[PDB]
RNA sequence: GGCCUGGGAGGGGUGGUCGCCCCUCCCGGGGACCUGCGGCGGGUCGCCUGCCCAGGGCGAGGUUCAGGCGGCCGCAGGAAGAGGAACGGAGCGAGUCCCCGCGGGCGCGAUUCCCUGAGCUGUGGGACGUGCACCCAGGACUCGCUCACACAUG
RNA sequence: CGCCUGCCCAGCCCCCGAACCCCGCGCGGGUCUCUCGGGGGCGAGGGCGAGGU
């Protein structure tokens, strides 16, 4: 997998080929990680997502 | 480079190993390379922890995205395991001698290195929490 | 001072005192189809409200799920259908539906429809796509300049032919060059096209036209219709875990940031607010007649798709406006818009058409035998009720 | 053998075992799929495999017969069909 | 070789520098297992130790005595006990009852020092209840465990929550207070258990119906011990002087009264041979007494094993030795080191 | 000097009160009620609640009862049981605020205890994992009462927390979150089965009852008889005024419904609150959801189930907005208003004539 | 006496305090009853069913021994069975519709 | 009995087990004073709680 | 080492002794606990007052909370016994032969340490009062 | 699937204003209310009908799952003009359920009532006298009594 | 091929080399889809003249 991305200031992604961005860092992969319905690992995923506070629900509420 | 490395660092990804325990415990998976002790990825690490394996299991902290690996430090916590995050993913495949990054890796013991392996496992167990 | 604060809390008289000045709402910050309420046309103000449905965004949490869809981010192991089958499966659900079918190896934004917001599907599948591939070229060019001229002369009307049937044609919209890279042939480009727009056709087009040759390298749909890659985006794994700590912790909270109501995606149309007691004739195939219209928007054309709601802000169904704002202001009477497609179900509001005070005078002239027992006029018929009551039937 | 011949399009820069041509049909009608593409002397150059670009102006690749080669054609050189593997735009555009 | 005390105990090795470890550490007794094997004592650090019989005894300057076991309890341990039928031979026999502040009766493999078993008495409310004492019946079927107003009967061989439970006290009448100590008699069917109420009380073992209920002592009774006789047993209590000789014929009132300095809360253990002449106690000054029981007891020897409190005293079932544990609560000021010691009482 | 006060510093549910919706600011005010704060002692009382920190030996239907002597009322509630031996915040309803004990009982506790393990395990890590086991929807058996075997049942622990662990006499503070009716004495031997050493609860405190915690407004026995006595000694309110609170501080999460006066003494009949009435609404009205009614001078008028959302309140111009659940009000604290608005005279005149 | 049938009710974990903790695993997710009697699939009575705790969907149960057995003759991982009609289903647990 | 608590800087409970806080300040134990109903010294704890300015009256009054 | 008792002190524990006046506190309190004269709960205290036994009334200044023992002082006024302040509850309990501390103390006179009570007493009377 | 059908005008052939066939030009028609669900849009050996020699085979048709990606057919619900400015409430009391770990809690007296126990414990533990106050309040259902039957006065 | 063991084909994951592409003056240096060769892990979709009951 190629495409790559980095976060602009408006707050969208900007792709690109390339593994550094303009400003040094670097760039996360465009596609999502792979999934599979056997997966028996929610208890593992939420238990530390809580601990970083990074769990969907302890974000800010989006705007609708 | 070491402190560069912080600014592409991830959010879940501590306990970081500092400067010096980074350089020990690339050098104790050169050595578990060459013995071929090592077990490495995802799909392999998932595997053989659940299988019954027991050893230290080395996690990238370039990784992302998260989903990818977040799941195996509770699954180290559920055996009692010990885990540690280093700096890099490429630096971890470069030691893992893959040409490749790789995001985890877990070193076995073996009588060849136990002395090495000894001064990061103690060092590792004894990492403070977040 | 906080002490201060709290001595004139105990010592001084609090009131809402009274005002003559003009009570102002705003409605800028309210949810969905609710959103600037306050701006929409008001015919009238009266009527008898009925406590049977909810909110979009607080209903319960089977009533929620059965009529909400998920921005998913699609992985790239398996086909669009497989993808929508599993969410079936994970959210315990009867059935879904998806926003265009994506290939095994392309990821992005699949609008999942669940239940009842699988009769938005058509509409989500026919809504304008925007894509960001990789072509990699076969053979080396002079510069980027050349593969931007390319997508330059691509865009517009184009013919096209599936992968492995009949020649079709598919407008692209808007084409950009991300970057090149000479090394490895490989270039990134974006598209904005309408639905079902072979990309993989694109590639080899662009590969002919250059004279070098080409193929698609990989895909991502960062926009489908109205939801886009920014917005609310979610992963198999989120809609996994939502459900699981829904499951064992009793926790909604995940799910309601995961899933959304089927009202998000009908946000960009123009809205007619409907009389409670017309919601139910309308879900059971009337036409939306003129009596009930409390509310409408401003800018409403004739052969405008408008979707139709309740006061709660639930979208009743998506409609074919007849009248103009302009019309509905000033007319007695009329049909004011046509079913398209029925959102809501059957018996969510109550059943109550035939109560009223016309409808009931051509009930009693019915059982009087002064009209035919299928409403038709006789020669009977007084002079007033004959000119005055336009039926509709014709 | 056609019976008679109309105008297919010019030669275009030659691709990997084809050759490219922008189309110049009368009323911009459009060839056929597999449809034998044609010299002015009604020689066989080819059959039409791909058909793209805009519906106004639009290009054509030929699958070339086993004895022609993709260099070889000039520049702007016209190529022909049979009118009868020939459709009007009004079946498309609408 | 056989007991002797026409001459003063001979010293042998103890221990010292590990009781040093925490400030302000005493031993709480010291028990000789039934063989003979090795020897138990329990500290205020908490920590229960097995020291083995001196190998330089068979085999002169003796070493420091090392412990083969440490096992650890997380509280107060208000009274502990080797297994009644216990054999070195059998390691299904060799294990030591523990009762702590709050929590079960552990049964403590004294081999390897595992956490074997736990007993768990709950009051009416399904709260748990520490044992303030333990005492295993003569057969080695059922554990006797004293609490406040009762005696509760856990079978050995099924250990958990499961007893059989015996109240001393019912509608203010019978022997109140802590059960602090439990002891059968060698030859008749019955047990007597010593309470911090002051009184003493005879019980049947297979009912668990009171035969009598004797007073004497001025303070809480802290031991008991009978004599192999079967008839003749004594009694001793904290804070207060005498040693009370008693007797199962002539019964109600204490036979005799043996002097002893005891200024103290403590559990000032006492011992009697095997053989049953000579009984050894210790004392609160430190100055170790011995009278030989064959009338009143005779006063035969008094020495002194250190400069403190001797706490216990333990004499060995098969060879003359008397070991003695040390120490005492300091008690503070605004703003010696305690011991195991073993001594030869053999004759000349 | 009100004036300068922002509407954020008015106190309990007249707090931002400019920011719910305005649907007619016109109204004729009437010298009947006072602000909750400024009732007259002994309304005040009859009114109120005690944030009570109980102490450690008697029961809480012990404490309650204290509390009623003292004050000399009739009528208190509690705000769930707490065991003799535990300690912490229990919410004391006095009379008319006995209206609410179900929402209080109901509500949201957390609790600081301290588990005590029956042998050594590897250290607090441990402890902390069994304790994020113990999370979510739990199975629990409640206790046998009267011989009467009640089925196993299932509470939620929202959050748990391993606050300090001491190796020595290998006790474990922990800090559970957790629904009411949840037994922590029961989750304490289950934290000692899941570890394999054994365990139970040495000691217990409730640190929050919903919306009251041990953080604020708190007092103990002392100052609740300490207020008393000097009211009846001295007769200074002072004390008391700060030991009791008024039941509107129980409400002030409710999402509000502000009346016109006229419709205050109609409500308190059993009349359902009808939309003519309604000055203001707040954001967030959903149907069959339990909202406060308030008089502009701040007072709870009922609990009421909304009939209707925001949204509708906004379109409509007449009907019902919310029945009654629970009338906190007594009848004739203002006068009975009903009957003189325009329709309603119009019904009367046309049936008349 | 012995039952016609047992259904798999869980594996063994640790013990503790001379019972035996086990993982649930049953079919469907269903619940023992309290008293329960636990066989091993020779149907042979090892206890009962003291305490049931954990999470709904993964929750474990303690088993009171019976009066010959002993905690520390059971392996890692061994599999206890159950009477299926000293089963419950899950959704008399979970809150009503 | 166990539980003992200290302040932290913005007035929250923190518990623990120790008797000394890490400032070295003694904890205070969590658990409020033993009561009784027929307590008769109502007006000393108010006499000397005025004298050193800690009557609850005195202090601060709350924000509601 | 007096000044970081001072830390602990409560809002009410005034009239503090001075460093040399505590010395002097304690030394007649072990004579005093040697003659089996002195009292030591709240409990006792209180109930000993209240029969209107004479003595010096100790407290510890570190009590918390202060409703245990808030009471005494004006206990004392009434009936003017002379009372007075000290550091620490630990040292209280400590001058009584104890590990356990205590919040209050009422020392009796008695002929043996007549003369070190009177000084004790002269000055506590003489205390500045809040 | 080289769509289907009718009328008028002109030219050619054949037979007894008439019938039939072929070509060219012009014009009309192919209808049948609204909504929801399902099927068809080659290839599923899983079921049924039919055909042939508790079994086997088949170029045809159909139902229920699985798979692939607007038009027609079938079934079901309606045949809808959109009503109602007191509907049908409250507060108490009782019976029955739910809730529901509650002999313990509090005080005083005398031998300082005993006790710094290694036993929790002096900020409290116990003994004996003695007294005292606790064991509800809520919610739901059901059958009474009381107060109203209220659209909230520009 | 009823069951079990073993072998072959297909499919999935990891490592190395060659060709191709890019840069410099036959040579040197640096990357990546597809294709070809070698090594390691894994049979129940298909086949088997072998072994066991």
């Amino acid at each position: 997998m190629f495409l790559q991305y980095y976060l602009n200031e408006q707050g969208d992604r900007v792709y690109t080929l390339k593994k550094f961005d303009p400003m040094g860092q670097q760039t996360c992969s465009a596609h999502p990680a792979r999934f599979s319905p056997d997966d028996k690992y929610s208890r593992h995923r939420i238990t530390i997502k809580k601990r970083f506070k990074v769990l969907m629900t302890q974000q800010p509420r989006p705007v609708l | 480079t070491y402190q560069e490395l912080l600014v592409n660092q991830n959010p879940i990804a501590q306990p970081l190993a500092s400067r010096r325990l980074t350089r020990k415990l690339y050098k104790c998976i050169k050595k578990a390379v060459k013995q071929k002790q090592i077990r490495r990825g995802v799909k392999e690490v998932q595997k053989f922890v659940n299988k019954g394996e027991k050893g230290i299991m080395v996690l990238a902290g370039d990784t992302l995205p998260i989903e990818v690996y977040c799941h195996l430090p509770v699954m180290c916590e559920d055996r009692n395991l010990p885990y540690v995050y280093i700096p890099s993913k490429t630096d971890l495949g470069a030691a893992a001698g893959s040409k490749r990054p790789t995001c985890v890796i877990m070193v076995k013991p073996h009588e060849e290195y136990q002395e090495a392996y000894d001064e990061c496992l103690e060092e590792v167990q004894s990492l403070p929490l977040p | 001072p906080e002490e201060d604060v709290a001595e004139i809390q105990h010592a001084e008289e609090f009131l809402i005192k009274p005002e003559s000045k003009v009570a102002k709402l705003d409605t800028s910050q309210w949810p969905l189809l609710l959103k600037n309420f306050d701006k929409l046309n008001v015919r009238t103000t009266h009527y008898t409200p009925l406590a049977c449905g909810s909110n979009p965004l607080k209903r319960e949490i089977g009533d929620y799920i059965r009529t909400g869809f998920i921005n998913l981010d699609k992985p790239s192991n398996p086909s669009s259908h497989e993808v929508v089958a599993w969410i079936r499966r994970i959210l315990r659900v009867e059935k879904t539906g998806h926003s265009g079918t994506l290939d095994p190896k392309v990821t992005g934004c699949l609008i999942v429809c669940i239940e009842r917001a699988t009769r938005l599907v058509k509409s989500q599948q026919s809504a304008g796509k925007e894509y960001v591939g990789i072509v990699r070229l076969h053979n080396a060019i002079e510069g980027g300049t050349q593969l931007s001229r390319a997508l330059e002369t691509l865009t517009g009307a184009l013919f096209q032919r599936p992968p492995l049937r009949q020649l079709r044609v598919r407008t692209i919209y808007e084409s950009k060059m991300i970057e090149y890279d000479p090394e490895r042939r490989l270039g990134i480009f974006w598209v904005s096209c309408e639905a079902g727009t072979y990309i993989r056709t694109l590639c080899v087009h662009l590969g002919l036209l250059l004279g070098v040759g080409g193929q698609m390298q990989e895909l991502r749909r960062v926009r489908s219709g109205v939801m886009s890659e920014k917005d609310h985006m979610v992963t198999m794994h989120d809609v996994l875990d939502a459900q699981w700590l829904y499951d064992n912790h009793k926790d909604e909270s995940y799910l309601r940031r995961v899933v959304y109501p089927l009202e998000k995606l009908l946000t960009s149309h123009k809205r007619l607010v409907m009389k409670d007691s017309a919601v139910n004739a309308i879900c059971y195939g009337a036409k939306i007649m003129l009596p009930g219209v409390l509310r409408y928007e401003d800018g409403i054309e004739v052969n405008q798709e408008i979707v139709v709601i309740t006061t709660k802000g639930e979208a009743i169904c998506m409609a074919i406006a007849l009248m103009t704002t302009a019309v509905i202001s000033t007319c007695d009477h009329g049909i004011v818009a046509k079913i398209k497609r029925v959102i809501m179900e059957r018996d969510t509001y109550p059943r109550k058409w035939g109560l009223g005070p016309k409808a009931s005078q051509k009930k009693l002239m019915i059982k009087q035998g002064l009209l035919d027992k299928h409403g038709k006029p006789t020669d009977s018929t007084p002079a007033t009720w004959k000119q005055e009551y336009v039926d509709y039937s014709e | 053998p056609p019976e008679r011949v109309v105008l297919l399009g010019e030669f275009l820069h030659p691709c990997e075992d084809d050759i490219v041509c922008k189309c110049t049909t009368d009323e911009n009608k459009v060839p056929y799929f597999n449809a034998p593409v044609y010299l002015e002397n009604k020689e066989q150059i080819g059959k039409v495999d791909e058909i793209f670009g805009q519906l106004r102006d639009f290009y054509f690749s030929v699958k070339l017969s086993e004895n022609m080669k993709a260099s070889s054609f000039k520049k702007l050189q016209k190529f022909y069909i049979d009118p009868y593997k020939l459709l009007p735009l009004q079946r498309f555009l609408p | 070789w056989n007991y002797s005390f026409s001459q003063l105990p001979r010293f042998l090795s103890g221990s010292w520098s590990e009781f040093s470890t925490q400030p302000e550490n005493f031993l709480k007794g010291c028990k000789w297992a039934p063989d003979g094997s090795c020897i138990l004592t329990n500290s205020a650090d908490n920590i229960l130790r097995i020291y083995n019989l001196p190998p330089e005894l068979y085999h002169v300057e003796y070493a420091e005595m090392v412990p083969v076991l440490r096992m650890v309890e997380g509280d107060t341990i208000y009274d502990y006990c080797w297994y009644s039928l216990m054999s070195s031979a059998q390691p299904d026999t060799s294990y030591v009852a523990s009762s702590s502040r709050e929590n079960p009766i552990h049964i403590w493999d004294a081999f390897t020092g595992e956490l074997r078993a736990s007993f768990r008495a709950y009051n009416h409310l399904d709260e748990l209840t520490a044992a303030h004492s333990l005492c295993f019946s003569p057969d080695g079927s059922q554990l006797f465990c004293g609490f406040n107003r009762t005696v509760r009967v856990f079978s050995t061989a099924r250990p958990g929550r499961d007893c059989e439970v015996r109240a001393t006290f019912a509608k203010k009448q019978g022997q109140s207070g802590i059960i602090s100590c439990i002891a059968f008699s060698p030859a008749q069917p019955l047990y007597a258990c010593g309470s911090y109420g002051r009184s003493l009380g005879l019980y049947a073992w297979d009912d668990g119906s009171p035969l009598a209920l004797l007073g004497g002592h001025q303070g809480g009774i802290t031991h008991l011990c009978f004599h192999p006789d079967g008839n003749r047993f004594f009694s001793g209590a904290r804070k207060d002087a005498e040693l009370l000789c008693w007797d199962l014929r002539q019964s109600g009132y204490p036979l005799w009264s043996l002097g002893r300095e005891v200024t103290t809360n403590q559990r000032i253990y006492f011992d009697l041979d095997p053989t049953g002449q000579f009984l050894v106690s210790g004392s609160t000054s430190g100055a170790v007494s011995v009278w030989d029981t064959d009338g009143k007891p005779e006063p035969v020897l008094s020495f002194l094993p250190q400069k403190d409190c001797t706490n216990g005293v333990s004499l060995h079932p098969s060879l003359p030795l008397l070991a003695t544990a040390s120490g005492q609560r300091v008690f503070p000021e605004p703003t010696l080191e305690c011991r195991l010691q073993l001594w030869w009482c053999g004759g000349a």
